[PDB]
Protein backbone atom coordinates (compact mmCIF):
# COMPACT_ATOMS: atom_id res chain seq x y z
CA UNK A 1 0.00 0.00 0.00
CA UNK A 2 2.97 2.35 0.58
CA UNK A 3 4.27 1.78 -2.95
CA UNK A 4 1.06 3.22 -4.43
CA UNK A 5 1.09 6.36 -2.25
CA UNK A 6 2.81 9.53 -3.48
CA UNK A 7 6.04 10.56 -1.71
CA UNK A 8 4.42 13.80 -0.50
CA UNK A 9 1.52 11.83 0.99
CA UNK A 10 3.89 9.46 2.83
CA UNK A 11 5.76 12.40 4.37
CA UNK A 12 2.48 14.03 5.40
CA UNK A 13 1.23 10.77 6.95
CA UNK A 14 4.52 10.36 8.82
CA UNK A 15 3.97 13.82 10.35
CA UNK A 16 0.37 12.90 11.26
CA UNK A 17 1.55 9.64 12.82
CA UNK A 18 4.12 11.58 14.86
CA UNK A 19 1.36 13.84 16.20
CA UNK A 20 -0.74 10.78 17.10
CA UNK A 21 2.29 9.14 18.77
CA UNK A 22 1.88 6.21 16.37
CA UNK A 23 5.57 5.48 15.88
CA UNK A 24 5.27 2.10 14.17
CA UNK A 25 3.02 3.70 11.54
CA UNK A 26 5.37 6.68 11.32
CA UNK A 27 8.31 4.34 10.68
CA UNK A 28 6.38 2.45 7.99
CA UNK A 29 5.48 5.70 6.20
CA UNK A 30 9.11 6.88 6.28
CA UNK A 31 10.31 3.49 5.01
CA UNK A 32 7.93 3.96 2.08
CA UNK A 33 9.28 7.47 1.52
CA UNK A 34 12.87 6.20 1.47
CA UNK A 35 11.87 3.54 -1.06
CA UNK A 36 10.75 6.24 -3.50
CA UNK A 37 14.50 6.54 -4.09
CA UNK A 38 15.03 10.29 -3.61
CA UNK A 39 17.36 11.78 -0.99
CA UNK A 40 15.91 12.82 2.37
CA UNK A 41 16.17 16.41 3.58
CA UNK A 42 17.36 17.28 7.09
CA UNK A 43 13.72 17.47 8.21
CA UNK A 44 12.85 14.12 6.62
CA UNK A 45 15.90 12.46 8.15
CA UNK A 46 14.60 13.67 11.52
CA UNK A 47 11.23 12.00 10.86
CA UNK A 48 12.97 8.73 9.89
CA UNK A 49 15.16 8.90 13.00
CA UNK A 50 12.41 9.74 15.50
CA UNK A 51 10.12 6.99 14.18
CA UNK A 52 12.56 4.09 14.38
CA UNK A 53 14.24 5.35 17.56
CA UNK A 54 10.86 5.29 19.34
CA UNK A 55 10.02 1.81 18.00
CA UNK A 56 13.36 0.25 18.95
CA UNK A 57 13.37 2.27 22.19
CA UNK A 58 10.17 0.56 23.38
CA UNK A 59 11.61 -2.86 22.46
CA UNK A 60 14.92 -2.13 24.24
CA UNK A 61 13.05 -1.06 27.40
CA UNK A 62 10.94 -4.23 27.30
CA UNK A 63 13.96 -6.44 26.64
CA UNK A 64 15.78 -4.93 29.65
CA UNK A 65 12.81 -5.58 31.95
CA UNK A 66 12.52 -9.20 30.79
CA UNK A 67 16.26 -9.85 30.87
CA UNK A 68 16.37 -8.54 34.45
CA UNK A 69 13.53 -10.86 35.51
CA UNK A 70 15.21 -13.77 33.71
CA UNK A 71 18.54 -13.23 35.49
CA UNK A 72 16.81 -13.11 38.90
CA UNK A 73 15.29 -16.53 38.10
CA UNK A 74 9.97 -22.22 34.35
CA UNK A 75 10.68 -21.50 30.62
CA UNK A 76 8.21 -18.63 30.17
CA UNK A 77 10.41 -15.60 30.84
CA UNK A 78 13.19 -16.98 28.64
CA UNK A 79 10.76 -17.71 25.80
CA UNK A 80 9.14 -14.28 26.00
CA UNK A 81 12.48 -12.48 26.28
CA UNK A 82 13.53 -14.38 23.13
CA UNK A 83 10.34 -13.30 21.36
CA UNK A 84 10.89 -9.62 22.17
CA UNK A 85 14.57 -9.93 21.23
CA UNK A 86 13.70 -11.40 17.82
CA UNK A 87 11.32 -8.51 17.10
CA UNK A 88 14.00 -5.99 18.13
CA UNK A 89 16.53 -7.66 15.83
CA UNK A 90 13.95 -7.52 13.02
CA UNK A 91 13.55 -3.74 13.37
CA UNK A 92 17.33 -3.26 13.49
CA UNK A 93 17.74 -5.39 10.35
CA UNK A 94 15.06 -3.31 8.59
CA UNK A 95 16.85 -0.05 9.41
CA UNK A 96 20.31 -1.37 8.48
CA UNK A 97 18.73 -2.72 5.28
CA UNK A 98 17.39 0.73 4.37
CA UNK A 99 20.72 2.39 5.18
CA UNK A 100 22.58 -0.11 2.97
CA UNK A 101 20.15 -0.30 0.05
CA UNK A 102 19.05 3.34 -0.22
CA UNK A 103 20.58 5.93 2.12
CA UNK A 104 24.35 5.49 2.56
CA UNK A 105 26.09 6.82 -0.56
CA UNK A 106 29.48 8.18 -1.63
CA UNK A 107 27.81 11.42 -2.74
CA UNK A 108 25.78 14.17 -1.10
CA UNK A 109 26.89 16.44 1.72
CA UNK A 110 29.01 15.45 4.72
CA UNK A 111 26.15 16.08 7.15
CA UNK A 112 23.90 13.44 5.55
CA UNK A 113 26.78 10.97 5.10
CA UNK A 114 27.79 11.30 8.76
CA UNK A 115 24.15 11.08 9.88
CA UNK A 116 23.52 7.77 8.08
CA UNK A 117 26.84 6.23 9.14
CA UNK A 118 26.09 7.25 12.73
CA UNK A 119 22.68 5.59 12.40
CA UNK A 120 24.34 2.42 11.09
CA UNK A 121 26.59 2.48 14.16
CA UNK A 122 23.57 2.98 16.43
CA UNK A 123 21.51 0.06 15.12
CA UNK A 124 24.49 -2.31 15.21
CA UNK A 125 24.99 -1.10 18.80
CA UNK A 126 21.37 -2.01 19.62
CA UNK A 127 21.99 -5.44 18.07
CA UNK A 128 25.14 -5.70 20.22
CA UNK A 129 23.15 -4.99 23.40
CA UNK A 130 21.32 -8.33 23.00
CA UNK A 131 24.01 -10.34 21.16
CA UNK A 132 25.72 -13.27 22.90
CA UNK A 133 27.30 -15.58 20.29
CA UNK A 134 30.37 -15.22 18.07
CA UNK A 135 28.01 -13.03 16.05
CA UNK A 136 28.50 -10.60 18.95
CA UNK A 137 32.13 -9.95 17.98
CA UNK A 138 31.14 -9.36 14.35
CA UNK A 139 28.28 -7.03 15.36
CA UNK A 140 30.58 -4.97 17.60
CA UNK A 141 33.13 -4.64 14.79
CA UNK A 142 30.38 -3.48 12.40
CA UNK A 143 29.28 -0.79 14.89
CA UNK A 144 32.86 0.37 15.47
CA UNK A 145 33.62 0.49 11.74
CA UNK A 146 30.49 2.53 10.98
CA UNK A 147 31.15 4.99 13.82
CA UNK A 148 34.83 5.34 12.93
CA UNK A 149 34.07 6.15 9.29
CA UNK A 150 31.52 8.73 10.44
CA UNK A 151 34.07 10.22 12.86
CA UNK A 152 36.72 10.53 10.13
CA UNK A 153 34.34 12.41 7.82
CA UNK A 154 33.02 14.66 10.61
CA UNK A 155 36.54 15.67 11.65
CA UNK A 156 37.47 16.59 8.07
CA UNK A 157 34.25 18.24 6.93
CA UNK A 158 32.29 19.59 9.89
CA UNK A 159 32.85 22.18 12.68
CA UNK A 160 33.44 20.77 16.22
CA UNK A 161 30.15 22.17 17.54
CA UNK A 162 28.03 20.80 14.68
CA UNK A 163 25.02 18.93 16.21
CA UNK A 164 25.41 15.78 14.10
CA UNK A 165 29.16 15.59 14.74
CA UNK A 166 28.41 16.01 18.45
CA UNK A 167 25.60 13.43 18.46
CA UNK A 168 27.88 10.96 16.69
CA UNK A 169 30.68 11.54 19.23
CA UNK A 170 28.27 11.12 22.15
CA UNK A 171 26.96 7.80 20.82
CA UNK A 172 30.44 6.53 19.95
CA UNK A 173 31.53 7.31 23.53
CA UNK A 174 28.52 5.32 24.77
CA UNK A 175 29.57 2.47 22.46
CA UNK A 176 33.05 2.56 24.01
CA UNK A 177 31.74 2.53 27.57
CA UNK A 178 28.73 0.22 27.38
CA UNK A 179 29.60 -2.16 24.52
CA UNK A 180 33.36 -2.31 23.90
CA UNK A 181 34.44 -2.28 27.57
CA UNK A 182 36.71 0.70 26.87
CA UNK A 183 36.00 3.29 29.62
CA UNK A 184 39.29 5.12 29.04
CA UNK A 185 38.46 5.71 25.38
CA UNK A 186 34.85 6.61 26.27
CA UNK A 187 35.97 9.28 28.76
CA UNK A 188 38.80 10.61 26.58
CA UNK A 189 36.53 10.93 23.53
CA UNK A 190 33.75 12.58 25.55
CA UNK A 191 36.14 15.01 27.26
CA UNK A 192 37.92 15.98 24.02
CA UNK A 193 34.59 16.36 22.18
CA UNK A 194 33.24 18.62 24.94
CA UNK A 195 36.31 20.87 25.13
CA UNK A 196 36.72 21.25 21.36
CA UNK A 197 32.99 21.97 20.98
CA UNK A 198 33.01 24.58 23.74
CA UNK A 199 36.11 26.24 22.24
CA UNK A 200 34.23 26.84 18.96
CA UNK A 201 30.72 27.41 20.35
CA UNK A 202 30.89 31.15 19.59
CA UNK A 203 30.98 30.30 15.85
CA UNK A 204 27.92 28.01 15.95
CA UNK A 205 24.76 29.23 14.20
CA UNK A 206 21.79 30.07 16.40
CA UNK A 207 19.56 27.49 14.70
CA UNK A 208 21.83 24.70 16.00
CA UNK A 209 22.49 26.18 19.46
CA UNK A 210 19.76 24.30 21.35
CA UNK A 211 20.61 20.89 19.88
CA UNK A 212 24.38 21.28 20.32
CA UNK A 213 24.13 22.49 23.94
CA UNK A 214 21.84 19.55 24.77
CA UNK A 215 24.41 17.06 23.45
CA UNK A 216 27.20 18.87 25.32
CA UNK A 217 25.17 18.58 28.54
CA UNK A 218 24.83 14.83 27.96
CA UNK A 219 28.59 14.57 27.39
CA UNK A 220 29.03 16.27 30.77
CA UNK A 221 26.41 14.06 32.46
CA UNK A 222 28.08 10.91 31.13
CA UNK A 223 31.53 12.15 32.19
CA UNK A 224 30.25 12.69 35.74
CA UNK A 225 28.70 9.21 35.73
CA UNK A 226 31.86 7.56 34.38
CA UNK A 227 34.37 9.23 36.74
CA UNK B 1 22.43 4.56 35.71
CA UNK B 2 22.88 3.73 32.04
CA UNK B 3 24.88 6.17 29.94
CA UNK B 4 22.82 8.70 27.98
CA UNK B 5 22.84 8.59 24.17
CA UNK B 6 21.55 11.23 21.73
CA UNK B 7 17.79 11.86 22.34
CA UNK B 8 15.07 12.73 19.85
CA UNK B 9 15.27 16.43 18.99
CA UNK C 1 2.99 -19.42 18.72
CA UNK C 2 -0.25 -21.44 18.66
CA UNK C 3 -1.81 -20.56 22.00
CA UNK C 4 -4.44 -23.33 21.90
CA UNK C 5 -1.82 -25.90 22.89
CA UNK C 6 -0.12 -23.71 25.52
CA UNK C 7 -0.57 -24.26 29.25
CA UNK C 8 -3.11 -21.86 30.73
CA UNK C 9 -0.70 -21.12 33.59
CA UNK C 10 2.03 -20.19 31.09
CA UNK C 11 -0.30 -17.78 29.26
CA UNK C 12 -1.22 -16.06 32.54
CA UNK C 13 2.46 -15.81 33.51
CA UNK C 14 3.37 -14.33 30.12
CA UNK C 15 0.53 -11.81 30.45
CA UNK C 16 2.05 -10.71 33.78
CA UNK C 17 5.50 -10.44 32.17
CA UNK C 18 4.06 -8.43 29.28
CA UNK C 19 2.40 -6.09 31.79
CA UNK C 20 5.77 -5.49 33.48
CA UNK C 21 7.38 -4.79 30.09
CA UNK C 22 4.51 -2.44 29.16
CA UNK C 23 3.83 -4.65 26.14
CA UNK C 24 0.04 -4.33 26.21
CA UNK C 25 -0.72 -5.79 22.79
CA UNK C 26 1.22 -8.94 23.76
CA UNK C 27 -0.48 -8.91 27.17
CA UNK C 28 -3.90 -8.80 25.49
CA UNK C 29 -2.97 -11.63 23.11
CA UNK C 30 -1.84 -13.83 26.02
CA UNK C 31 -5.05 -13.14 27.96
CA UNK C 32 -7.14 -13.90 24.87
CA UNK C 33 -5.30 -17.23 24.69
CA UNK C 34 -6.03 -17.83 28.38
CA UNK C 35 -9.74 -17.15 27.88
CA UNK C 36 -9.76 -19.60 24.96
CA UNK C 37 -8.56 -22.39 27.26
CA UNK C 38 -12.23 -22.39 28.29
CA UNK C 39 -12.04 -22.00 32.08
CA UNK C 40 -13.50 -19.08 34.05
CA UNK C 41 -11.26 -16.15 34.98
CA UNK C 42 -10.61 -15.22 38.61
CA UNK C 43 -10.87 -11.62 39.84
CA UNK C 44 -7.10 -11.25 39.35
CA UNK C 45 -7.24 -12.69 35.82
CA UNK C 46 -10.19 -10.47 34.89
CA UNK C 47 -8.01 -7.52 35.96
CA UNK C 48 -5.23 -8.68 33.61
CA UNK C 49 -7.71 -9.03 30.73
CA UNK C 50 -9.13 -5.58 31.48
CA UNK C 51 -5.81 -3.74 31.84
CA UNK C 52 -4.42 -5.28 28.63
CA UNK C 53 -7.27 -4.36 26.29
CA UNK C 54 -7.97 -1.02 28.01
CA UNK C 55 -4.36 0.05 27.36
CA UNK C 56 -4.49 -1.11 23.73
CA UNK C 57 -7.81 0.58 22.92
CA UNK C 58 -6.80 3.58 25.06
CA UNK C 59 -3.81 4.30 22.81
CA UNK C 60 -5.99 3.90 19.70
CA UNK C 61 -8.69 6.20 21.11
CA UNK C 62 -6.10 8.87 21.93
CA UNK C 63 -4.65 8.64 18.41
CA UNK C 64 -8.10 8.69 16.79
CA UNK C 65 -9.00 11.87 18.73
CA UNK C 66 -5.80 13.63 17.65
CA UNK C 67 -6.40 12.71 13.99
CA UNK C 68 -10.12 13.54 14.08
CA UNK C 69 -9.28 16.97 15.50
CA UNK C 70 -6.72 17.63 12.74
CA UNK C 71 -9.20 16.38 10.11
CA UNK C 72 -11.96 18.72 11.27
CA UNK C 73 -9.58 21.69 11.55
CA UNK C 74 -8.41 21.02 8.01
CA UNK C 75 -11.95 20.62 6.66
CA UNK C 76 -13.32 23.77 8.36
CA UNK C 77 -10.37 25.83 7.15
CA UNK C 78 -11.78 24.68 3.82
CA UNK C 79 -8.49 24.96 1.91
CA UNK C 80 -8.51 23.53 -1.61
CA UNK C 81 -5.59 21.13 -1.06
CA UNK C 82 -5.18 19.50 2.37
CA UNK C 83 -7.53 16.94 3.96
CA UNK C 84 -7.43 13.57 2.08
CA UNK C 85 -4.32 12.19 3.80
CA UNK C 86 -5.51 12.87 7.34
CA UNK C 87 -8.94 11.43 6.50
CA UNK C 88 -7.38 8.23 5.13
CA UNK C 89 -5.06 7.84 8.13
CA UNK C 90 -7.87 8.56 10.60
CA UNK C 91 -9.86 5.82 8.80
CA UNK C 92 -6.92 3.42 9.13
CA UNK C 93 -6.59 4.01 12.88
CA UNK C 94 -10.37 3.78 13.27
CA UNK C 95 -10.48 0.40 11.50
CA UNK C 96 -7.81 -0.97 13.85
CA UNK C 97 -9.70 0.35 16.89
CA UNK C 98 -12.91 -1.28 15.65
CA UNK C 99 -10.98 -4.53 15.17
CA UNK C 100 -9.81 -4.57 18.81
CA UNK C 101 -13.35 -3.75 20.02
CA UNK C 102 -14.78 -6.56 17.88
CA UNK C 103 -12.20 -8.98 19.32
CA UNK C 104 -13.17 -8.09 22.90
CA UNK C 105 -16.92 -8.24 22.22
CA UNK C 106 -16.31 -11.55 20.44
CA UNK C 107 -14.57 -12.99 23.52
CA UNK C 108 -17.28 -11.71 25.85
CA UNK C 109 -19.98 -13.31 23.68
CA UNK C 110 -18.26 -16.61 22.85
CA UNK C 111 -16.57 -17.41 26.18
CA UNK C 112 -17.06 -15.06 29.13
CA UNK C 113 -20.64 -13.80 29.58
CA UNK C 114 -22.64 -17.05 29.23
CA UNK C 115 -20.16 -19.11 31.25
CA UNK C 116 -19.87 -16.72 34.23
CA UNK C 117 -21.23 -18.10 37.50
CA UNK C 118 -21.35 -15.43 40.18
CA UNK C 119 -22.97 -12.00 39.97
CA UNK C 120 -19.66 -10.17 40.34
CA UNK C 121 -18.17 -11.75 37.22
CA UNK C 122 -21.44 -11.39 35.27
CA UNK C 123 -21.67 -7.68 36.09
CA UNK C 124 -17.99 -7.20 35.24
CA UNK C 125 -18.32 -8.75 31.77
CA UNK C 126 -21.61 -6.99 30.97
CA UNK C 127 -19.98 -3.70 31.99
CA UNK C 128 -17.07 -4.52 29.67
CA UNK C 129 -19.54 -5.23 26.84
CA UNK C 130 -21.09 -1.81 27.48
CA UNK C 131 -17.65 -0.18 27.47
CA UNK C 132 -16.46 -1.64 24.16
CA UNK C 133 -19.75 -0.82 22.42
CA UNK C 134 -19.28 2.69 23.83
CA UNK C 135 -15.81 2.88 22.27
CA UNK C 136 -17.33 1.73 18.96
CA UNK C 137 -19.98 4.44 19.39
CA UNK C 138 -17.32 7.14 19.80
CA UNK C 139 -16.24 6.62 16.17
CA UNK C 140 -19.56 5.49 14.65
CA UNK C 141 -21.39 7.81 12.23
CA UNK C 142 -24.00 5.89 10.20
CA UNK C 143 -27.33 4.32 11.15
CA UNK C 144 -25.03 1.68 12.63
CA UNK C 145 -24.40 4.35 15.28
CA UNK C 146 -27.95 4.06 16.63
CA UNK C 147 -27.67 0.26 16.81
CA UNK C 148 -24.27 0.45 18.53
CA UNK C 149 -25.62 2.89 21.14
CA UNK C 150 -28.59 0.60 21.82
CA UNK C 151 -26.22 -2.36 22.29
CA UNK C 152 -24.16 -0.37 24.82
CA UNK C 153 -27.28 0.78 26.71
CA UNK C 154 -28.73 -2.74 26.82
CA UNK C 155 -25.47 -4.21 28.15
CA UNK C 156 -25.10 -1.51 30.81
CA UNK C 157 -28.75 -1.74 31.88
CA UNK C 158 -28.57 -5.51 32.35
CA UNK C 159 -25.37 -5.07 34.38
CA UNK C 160 -27.04 -2.37 36.49
CA UNK C 161 -30.08 -4.57 37.23
CA UNK C 162 -27.90 -7.44 38.44
CA UNK C 163 -25.59 -5.19 40.48
CA UNK C 164 -28.54 -3.60 42.30
CA UNK C 165 -29.94 -7.03 43.21
CA UNK C 166 -26.71 -8.84 44.06
CA UNK C 167 -23.99 -6.40 45.11
CA UNK C 168 -23.48 -3.76 47.88
CA UNK C 169 -23.59 -0.06 46.80
CA UNK C 170 -19.89 0.37 47.70
CA UNK C 171 -18.72 -2.60 45.61
CA UNK C 172 -15.92 -1.43 43.23
CA UNK C 173 -17.33 -3.17 40.14
CA UNK C 174 -20.85 -1.86 40.78
CA UNK C 175 -19.36 1.62 41.22
CA UNK C 176 -17.17 1.34 38.10
CA UNK C 177 -20.20 0.22 36.10
CA UNK C 178 -22.29 3.15 37.36
CA UNK C 179 -19.52 5.64 36.58
CA UNK C 180 -19.13 4.36 33.01
CA UNK C 181 -22.89 4.22 32.41
CA UNK C 182 -23.13 7.86 33.53
CA UNK C 183 -20.36 8.73 31.06
CA UNK C 184 -22.30 6.86 28.36
CA UNK C 185 -25.38 8.95 29.16
CA UNK C 186 -23.47 12.23 29.02
CA UNK C 187 -21.00 11.71 26.18
CA UNK C 188 -22.76 9.22 23.90
CA UNK C 189 -26.54 9.26 24.40
CA UNK C 190 -26.85 13.04 24.81
CA UNK C 191 -28.73 12.53 28.09
CA UNK C 192 -27.07 14.90 30.63
CA UNK C 193 -30.02 14.74 33.04
CA UNK C 194 -29.79 10.95 33.29
CA UNK C 195 -25.98 11.16 33.53
CA UNK C 196 -26.15 13.58 36.47
CA UNK C 197 -29.01 11.76 38.21
CA UNK C 198 -27.27 8.38 37.98
CA UNK C 199 -23.92 9.80 39.13
CA UNK C 200 -25.51 11.70 42.03
CA UNK C 201 -27.58 8.71 43.22
CA UNK C 202 -24.59 6.37 42.92
CA UNK C 203 -22.42 8.75 44.94
CA UNK C 204 -24.98 9.30 47.73
CA UNK C 205 -25.88 5.61 48.11
CA UNK C 206 -22.17 4.69 48.18
CA UNK C 207 -21.39 7.38 50.76
CA UNK C 208 -24.34 6.24 52.91
CA UNK C 209 -22.82 2.75 53.22
CA UNK C 210 -19.12 3.72 53.20
CA UNK C 211 -18.67 2.76 56.86
CA UNK C 212 -19.40 -0.88 55.92
CA UNK C 213 -16.87 -1.03 53.07
CA UNK C 214 -13.99 -3.47 53.60
CA UNK C 215 -10.43 -2.15 53.74
CA UNK C 216 -9.37 -4.32 50.78
CA UNK C 217 -11.71 -2.42 48.42
CA UNK C 218 -11.52 0.98 50.13
CA UNK C 219 -8.95 2.56 47.81
CA UNK C 220 -10.66 1.47 44.58
CA UNK C 221 -14.17 2.42 45.69
CA UNK C 222 -13.17 5.87 47.02
CA UNK C 223 -11.32 6.57 43.76
CA UNK C 224 -14.47 5.85 41.74
CA UNK C 225 -16.52 8.02 44.11
CA UNK C 226 -14.05 10.88 43.57
CA UNK C 227 -14.46 10.51 39.79
CA UNK C 228 -18.24 10.60 40.20
CA UNK C 229 -17.77 13.88 42.07
CA UNK C 230 -15.31 15.23 39.47
CA UNK C 231 -17.75 14.45 36.65
CA UNK C 232 -20.65 16.01 38.57
CA UNK C 233 -18.62 19.22 38.99
CA UNK C 234 -17.80 19.18 35.26
CA UNK C 235 -21.43 18.55 34.25
CA UNK C 236 -23.06 21.18 36.51
CA UNK D 1 -12.94 18.59 28.42
CA UNK D 2 -13.96 14.92 28.52
CA UNK D 3 -15.71 13.08 31.36
CA UNK D 4 -13.72 10.58 33.44
CA UNK D 5 -14.45 6.86 33.11
CA UNK D 6 -13.08 4.09 35.36
CA UNK D 7 -9.23 3.87 35.23
CA UNK D 8 -6.98 0.82 35.53
CA UNK D 9 -6.83 -0.22 39.21
C1 LIG E 1 19.89 17.96 9.65
C2 LIG E 1 19.68 16.47 9.91
O1 LIG E 1 20.00 15.64 9.08
N1 LIG E 1 19.11 16.10 11.07
C3 LIG E 1 18.78 16.97 12.21
C4 LIG E 1 18.23 16.01 13.25
C5 LIG E 1 18.81 14.62 12.89
C6 LIG E 1 17.97 13.49 13.51
C7 LIG E 1 18.86 12.72 14.48
N2 LIG E 1 20.12 13.50 14.52
S1 LIG E 1 21.37 13.08 15.47
O2 LIG E 1 21.15 11.73 15.89
O3 LIG E 1 22.57 13.47 14.80
C8 LIG E 1 21.09 14.16 16.83
C9 LIG E 1 20.10 13.83 17.74
C10 LIG E 1 19.80 14.68 18.78
C11 LIG E 1 20.45 15.89 18.88
BR1 LIG E 1 20.00 17.07 20.29
C12 LIG E 1 21.39 16.24 17.93
F1 LIG E 1 22.02 17.43 18.02
C13 LIG E 1 21.71 15.40 16.88
C14 LIG E 1 20.26 14.37 13.33
C15 LIG E 1 18.71 14.71 11.36
C1 LIG F 1 -12.60 -8.70 41.03
C2 LIG F 1 -12.60 -8.35 39.54
O1 LIG F 1 -13.19 -9.04 38.72
N1 LIG F 1 -11.91 -7.27 39.14
C3 LIG F 1 -11.29 -6.25 39.99
C4 LIG F 1 -10.76 -5.22 39.00
C5 LIG F 1 -11.56 -5.46 37.70
C6 LIG F 1 -10.84 -4.84 36.49
C7 LIG F 1 -11.26 -3.38 36.54
N2 LIG F 1 -12.64 -3.46 37.08
S1 LIG F 1 -13.73 -2.27 36.87
O2 LIG F 1 -13.66 -1.84 35.51
O3 LIG F 1 -14.96 -2.72 37.44
C8 LIG F 1 -13.02 -1.03 37.90
C9 LIG F 1 -11.95 -0.30 37.42
C10 LIG F 1 -11.33 0.63 38.24
C11 LIG F 1 -11.74 0.78 39.55
BR1 LIG F 1 -10.85 2.04 40.66
C12 LIG F 1 -12.78 0.00 40.02
F1 LIG F 1 -13.19 0.14 41.30
C13 LIG F 1 -13.41 -0.93 39.23
C14 LIG F 1 -12.95 -4.79 37.64
C15 LIG F 1 -11.65 -6.99 37.72
CL1 LIG G 1 6.53 -16.07 24.10
CL1 LIG H 1 -3.18 5.62 5.74
MG1 LIG I 1 4.77 8.00 -6.96
MG1 LIG J 1 18.30 -14.68 20.67
MG1 LIG K 1 -1.69 -27.11 31.98
MG1 LIG L 1 -5.20 27.72 1.98
MG1 LIG M 1 -15.93 4.85 9.78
Amino acid sequence: AMGSMERASLIQKAKLAEQAERYEDMAAFMKGAVEKGEELSCEERNLLSVAYKNVVGGQRAAWRVLSSIEQKSGPEVREYREKVETELQGVCDTVLGLLDSHLIKEAGDAESRVFYLKMKGDYYRYLAEVATGDDKKRIIDSARSAYQEAMDISKKEMPPTNPIRLGLALNFSVFHYEIANSPEEAISLAKTTFDEAMADLHTLSEDSYKDSTLIMQLLRDNLTLWT
Amino acid sequence: DRSSSAPNV
